[PDB]
């Protein structure tokens, strides 16, 4: 209608190969990271504070 | 001594079948030439995009 854009198109192979490279940045990594720092700190404070 | 009818009506339907398709086809192709035009359009818009 009007201008023609159309909502949406079928996929096509060059389209393809950009939705295949499309994903969720990874956490897991950093997650692991902050997981270790943290139980790091834990098991630090345990005997940093004075008796 | 007249004009040939078998070749005058002959004639004169061939001449109208292609003029009616001449003006079909030019009628299509000045459409399609008038909506090219917004296509371009678009690419430019989807360029920007």
């Amino acid at each position: 209608n009007d201008n023609p854009i159309p909502k949406s198109v079928p996929l096509h192979p060059k389209s393809g190969k950009y939705f295949h490279n499309l994903h969720a940045r990874d956490l897991s990594n950093i997650y692991q990271q902050c997981y270790k720092q943290i139980d790091e700190t834990i098991n630090q404070l345990v005997d940093s504070t004075s008796p | 001594q007249l004009l040939p009818y078998v070749k005058v009506k002959d004639h004169k339907e061939k001449l109208n079948i292609y003029k009616e398709e001449y003006e079909r086809a030019k009628a299509n192709l000045r459409a399609i030439l008038k909506d090219k035009k917004p296509f371009a359009n678009t690419k430019k818009t989807l360029e920007n995009q």
